[PDB]
């Protein structure tokens, strides 16, 4: 088999900017090549074939180069809706069709702070047994981003699981979700539930807090 | 307007047996070659099948050779994909996949037309619908700005569920969260809307949520608690 490399396996590119991708043949595939556009959730779509010629109804601000060994994808005036995993695949060996393992293209917008909000957990999941108390971050850029559980002034560790959107095709940010899990005789032991969280455009920390009964 | 339409997808044991179909409209089904592609879970793309347009000609990826058949019946637009002595590394979402230029091998290998795609779960544990509990909006602050609500949907097995708010109206604002597996080995999810804080109680929420697998229909509405 012919194995094809896309190395970076990740690139942040800014808006407007032009972004170049990279994809790599163990042998000679000649311009038997294609590139696909993986939006999540969605199939591929497809860009560019003959490692030149772009697909029907393809903006030509997306172009492919290249032939023999090395080839390249140009996506030029980059637009937030361009975030996608962009594959490679030779058909020059066919049927053996063997593809890259892609490339995520992020849209490198500027910093937006996250808005923090707390859910206590419903009354109906509290008669089964089990509390779930959840902290969702909105809407923020970049990625990372650091969530602590307080209970009652307590740190929390080992038992709370996060969970963060794709990037926003339109505004190009992030959503999380940090979901802390306690039994109801443990929920009910303590009284101050608060989600503590750290990021790039917060100057400093900001905590959203709830008191059990109240 | 080409539309590929994957179905027959879903949980599985270890070594049973699955049939995949793909309904096809929009184009001169005879005239193409077909393809199955499949992608497991955050992982790549892998070709897994291929048949010539007339139907004689069939070939198969290594890893799925002697175990998968593809085939077609172009009298009623259908593409087929048998699968026997199912594996865990055989999960996966299935893609239907056109070829591009009709013809034969010379224009073959590029695919311009793919179906939504069905997942195929090979796994032993058992079937279980979710249970929804909403994600309250409280406090809601300075009455101009914006509140947040939601629906936690928790412990179902297999994915996937899907959620919408008010039969698909409430579709700005609205973030979906990947599933994530818990140490129960169930999966859970939360689905959130920001809205504005002056329609708390004018306007009713209510997420639509579906889990498929455990023919798992609910309806739960969103309000604020007392006090």
């Amino acid at each position: 088999e012919i194995v094809m490399t896309q190395s970076p396996a990740t690139l942040s590119v800014s808006p407007g900017e032009r972004a170049t991708l990279s994809c790599r043949a163990s042998q000679s595939v000649s311009s038997n090549l294609a590139w696909y556009q993986q939006k999540p959730g969605q199939a591929p779509r497809l860009l560019i074939y003959g490692a030149s010629t772009r697909a029907t109804g393809i903006p030509p601000r997306f172009s492919g180069s290249g032939s023999g060994t090395e080839f390249s994808l140009t996506i030029s005036s980059l637009q937030s809706e361009d975030f996608a995993v962009y594959y490679c695949q030779q058909y020059n060996n066919w049927p053996a069709i063997t593809f890259g393992q892609g490339t995520r293209l992020e849209i490198k917008r500027t910093v937006a702070a996250p808005s923090v909000f707390i859910f206590p957990p419903s009354d109906e999941q509290l008669k089964s047994g089990t509390a779930s108390v959840v902290c969702l971050l909105n809407n923020f850029y970049p990625r990372e981003a650091k969530v602590q559980w307080k209970v009652d002034n307590a740190l929390q560790s080992g038992n709370s699981q996060e969970s963060v959107t794709e990037q926003d095709s339109k505004d190009s940010t992030y959503s999380l979700s940090s979901t802390l899990t306690l039994s109801k005789a443990d929920y009910e032991k303590h009284k101050v539930y608060a989600c503590e969280v750290t990021h790039q455009g917060l100057s400093s920390p900001v905590t959203k807090s709830f008191n059990r009964g109240e | 307007e080409v539309q590929l339409l994957e179905s027959g997808g879903g949980l599985v044991q270890p070594g049973g047996s699955l049939r995949l179909s793909c309904a096809v409209s929009g184009f001169t089904f005879s005239k193409y070659a077909m393809n199955w592609v499949r992608q497991a879970p955050g992982k790549g793309l892998e070709w897994v099948s291929h048949i010539s347009g007339s139907g004689i000609s069939t070939y198969y990826a290594d890893s799925v050779k002697g175990r998968f058949t593809i085939s077609r019946d172009t009298s009623k637009n259908m593409l087929y994909l048998q699968m026997n002595s199912l594996r865990a590394e055989d999960t996966a979402i299935y893609y239907c996949a056109k070829d591009a230029i009709s013809g034969q091998i010379w224009l073959q290998g590029t695919f311009d037309y793919w179906g939504q795609g069905t997942l195929v779960t090979v796994s032993s544990a058992s079937t279980k619908g979710p249970s929804v509990f909403p994600l309250a909006p409280s406090s809601k602050s300075t009455s101009g700005g914006t509140a947040a609500l939601g629906c936690l949907v928790k412990d179902y097995f297999p994915e996937p569920v899907t959620v919408s708010w008010n039969s698909g109206a409430l579709t700005s604002g609205v973030h979906t969260f990947p599933a994530v597996l818990q140490s129960s080995g169930l999966y859970s999810l939360s689905s959130v809307v920001t809205v504005p804080s002056s329609s708390l109680g004018t306007q009713t929420y209510i997420c639509n949520v579906n889990h498929k697998p455990s023919n798992t229909k609910v309806d739960k509405k969103v309000e604020p608690k007392s006090c």
